[PDB]
């Protein structure tokens, strides 16, 4: 598997105000079709690890939260897997105020 | 801009119908798409954002698809209340634009007009202008034909028309037709009459009036 | 619950200004946005414009750049559009909308949900005056039709109603037309019981605001 757009995949920082939803993508392609995780903070990301939980499209390779928190903060990681190998990227999320 | 093109334009189906209305964009929007539903009179509702997601509150038989240029709007099992205008939207950077809308109206059988035709109050008539009305009551479909014969001369350009909305207990229409006339016209003739055409009608009902006869 | 009230609406001249404010309960918008879009009576949706406090960002459509102005008060937690400048086409019902961001390093923009919207006011903007309706009856000729003609007011809106409210049923108001006067009318009709007629007295109970105008006109079968 391989990043489809490895240049924006370079990005690693984001800052996002609180109560607006923030969106990671790590949109790949890799024979056969693979598949992705998340990882928040090196941690496995679970739907009870925060309050709204998290949606994801698989079909457009996203990550999304709504209603971001400062406790949003943290890195999280997209892992994407098939038979012949995992590639790897972390997003810094900050949390903006007022 | 970013046209947003809706089709159909309006559209008409049974209840628990599965209704599919579609948006199509001039230009790519990726997933940057909303879809609202707005009954008349009120503020318009979210039903889905970014192409596929449902907003909270919203029933699960609405369901959106989509991306690129081309997005569907889904109700799978129509109900009653979901009958109204809906309206796409692109969310990109590009300045926000909507589709036209796409209306939804309530299947049911035909039924005829009952028609009325009402003469002008003389208490109107004292200020030089005669309103003369008929109604068609709670008919269905919307389509309808209203014809003023004035002592059989056929008018144009004189009346003016208005629909309800479409009734939430029996989905008929009511309209009213009002033709206008100055005092003088109308004290110069005799018959006024009503001709009503609907799908109801096995022949065009007439409804109709001699000034004085009151 | 989260609600937003808008208010300010009626009745302007062209050139003229008006303020139209969006209050906010249940929610505030010191971290999200405000959009307002605006409905002319019969047409589709359009955009008005946004601003974002979260972000700082505020943009407008390109038919109402710098006559229309969006700001927020944040003590008041209400949000407004000041309208400059006022034509005949700004005529429709404003609505303001709770906005929110979706912030994507992907792309090149905030994407911006308008997830709760105000019921609206309407604002028309016209040289005419206020007038108030000549209410006229429609005479009855076993189901009987009767009712009365709402006839030349401006503006927008009028109310109707049947014998204080006490008859809904087979009440049919329809919505105003707008005559080429420049002058609305409506008529608003009932069928009643043949046989209620001259035992039952109907009779309309018509509201226009902007003029004061109240009238409590008695329906009934012409003689003669």
């Amino acid at each position: 598997p391989y990043w489809t757009n490895t240049e924006k995949m370079e990005k690693r920082l984001h800052a996002v105000p609180a109560a607006n939803t923030v969106k990671f993508r790590c949109p790949a392609g890799g024979n056969p079709m693979p598949t992705m995780r998340w990882l928040k903070n090196g941690k496995e990301f679970k739907q009870e690890h925060r309050i709204g939980g998290y949606k994801v499209r698989n079909q457009h390779w996203s990550l999304i939260m709504e209603s971001v928190v400062p406790s949003d903060k943290g890195n999280y990681t997209c892992v994407v897997e098939n038979e012949y190998g995992s590639i790897n990227h972390t997003y810094h999320l900050d949390v903006v105020e007022r | 801009d970013i046209q947003m093109t809706q089709s159909p334009s309006s559209l008409s189906a049974s209840v628990g119908d599965r209704v599919t209305i579609t948006c199509r964009a001039s230009q790519d929007v990726d997933t940057s798409l909303a879809w609202y539903k707005q009954k008349p009179g009120k503020a318009p509702k979210l039903l889905i954002y970014s192409a596929s997601f449902l907003y909270s509150g919203v029933p699960s038989r609405f369901s959106g698809s989509g991306s690129g240029t081309d997005f569907t709007l889904t109700i799978s099992s129509l109900q009653p209340e979901d009958f109204a205008t809906y309206y796409c939207q692109q969310s990109t950077g590009h300045p926000q634009t909507f589709g036209q809308g796409t209306k939804v109206e309530i299947k049911r059988t035909v039924a005829a007009p009952s028609v009325f035709i009402f003469p002008p109050s003389d208490e109107q008539l004292k200020s030089g202008t005669a309103s003369v009305v008929c109604l068609l009551n709670n008919f269905y479909p919307r389509e309808a034909k209203v014809q003023w014969k004035v002592d059989n001369a056929l008018q144009s350009g004189n009346s003016q028309e208005s629909v309800t909305e479409q009734d939430s207990k029996d989905s008929t229409y009511s309209l009213s037709s009002t033709l206008t006339l100055s005092k003088a016209d109308y004290e110069k003739h005799k018959v006024y009459a009503c001709e009503v055409t609907h799908q109801g009608l096995s022949s065009p009902v007439t409804k109709s009036f001699n000034r004085g006869e009151c | 619950e989260v609600q937003l009230v808008e208010s300010g609406g009626g009745l302007v001249q062209p050139g003229g200004s008006l303020r139209l404010s969006c209050a906010a309960s249940g929610f505030t918008f010191t971290s999200t946005g405000i959009s307002w879009v605006r409905q002319a009576p019969g047409k589709g949706l359009e955009w008005v414009g946004r601003t974002h406090l979260g972000d700082g960002s505020t943009n407008y459509a390109d038919s109402v750049k710098g006559r229309f102005t969006i700001s927020a008060d944040t003590s008041k937690n209400t949000a407004y559009l000041q309208m400059n400048s006022l034509r005949a086409e700004d005529t429709a019902v404003y609505y303001c909308a709770r906005t929110y961001g979706i912030y994507d390093l992907y792309v090149d923009y905030t994407e911006y949900v308008m997830d709760y919207w105000g019921q609206g006011t309407l604002v028309t903007v016209s040289s005419a005056s206020t007038k108030g309706p000549s209410v006229f009856p429609l005479a009855p000729s076993g189901t009987a039709a009767l009712g009365c003609l709402v006839k030349d007011y401006f503006p927008e809106p009028v109310t109707v109603s049947w014998n204080s409210g006490a008859l809904t049923s087979g009440v049919h108001t329809f919505p105003a037309v707008l005559q080429s006067s420049g002058l609305y009318s409506l008529s608003s009709v009932v069928t009643v019981p043949s046989s209620s007629l001259g035992t039952q007295t109907y009779i309309c109970n018509v509201n226009h605001k902007p003029s004061n105008t109240k009238v409590d006109k008695k329906v009934e079968p012409k003689s003669c």
